[PDB]
C-alpha cells in the first residue's frame, strides 16, 4: 500500500490529473478486461494504479496509445 | 542540542519538511510522538500542591 | 493585478501555503482564503 502519493505525484505533477489517471486505471482493472502491470500484494485496485503511476509505467499518453492500439486490433 | 520547548520541535519538523520532503517528515513526526509519549510517561511528571 | 479574466494566474498568486511547490491550476483559492481569514475570529478579543 501507499501511505503517501508524493512519489506518484512527482511523476505526473498536478495532484489533480493524477486522481483522474488513477481512477481510469482502476476502472480498467476493476470492471474487467485488464490485468495489473505490477505485482499485486493483496491490495485493492486503487493503490495498484497508484503504484503503477509511481513506478512510471502508467501515464495519460501511454494510456491513450494503449486504448488506440486496442481499438486498432478490433 | 536545545531544550525543544514546543517551538524548537515545530522548527525541527519544518526544517525536516523543507529539506528532506514529505515521507521522511511523516515518519519523523510519528517517531517523535512515540518517543515523546514514552519518555513523558517514564519521567513521571506530576503536579502537586 | 492578475490581469486575467475569470480567474487568477498561477504565477500572480504565489506558491500555495499547504505545499512547497507552486500552486497548480484549478485550486479554489477563494474558498481557502475565506476559510483562512475566518478561522480566527472565534478567538479574537472583540
Ligand atoms: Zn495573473
Amino acid at each position: 500500500a501507499r501511505v503517501t502519493v508524493q512519489d506518484a505525484v512527482e511523476k505526473i505533477g498536478n495532484r489533480f490529473d493524477l486522481v483522474l489517471v488513477a481512477a481510469r486505471r482502476a476502472r480498467q482493472m476493476q470492471v474487467g478486461g485488464k490485468d495489473p502491470l505490477v505485482p499485486e500484494e493483496n491490495d485493492k485496485t486503487t493503490v495498484i494504479a497508484l503504484r503503477e503511476i509511481e513506478e512510471g509505467l502508467i501515464n495519460n499518453q501511454i494510456l491513450d496509445v494503449r486504448e488506440r492500439q486496442e481499438q486498432q486490433e478490433q | 542540542n536545545q531544550a525543544l520547548g514546543k517551538k524548537a520541535i515545530s522548527k525541527m519538523l519544518n526544517t525536516c519538511y523543507r529539506i528532506l520532503g514529505l515521507k521522511p517528515t511523516v515518519i519523523f513526526a510519528d517517531q517523535i510522538m512515540y518517543t515523546g509519549f514514552a519518555y513523558a510517561a517514564r519521567s513521571g511528571a506530576s503536579v502537586g500542591i | 493585478s492578475c490581469d486575467t479574466d475569470f480567474g487568477v494566474c498561477a504565477h500572480c498568486y504565489g506558491r500555495d501555503l499547504a505545499r512547497g511547490h507552486i500552486i497548480n491550476k484549478g485550486e479554489a483559492i477563494g474558498v481557502i482564503a475565506a476559510q483562512s481569514i475566518g478561522e480566527p475570529g472565534t478567538q479574537l478579543t472583540m
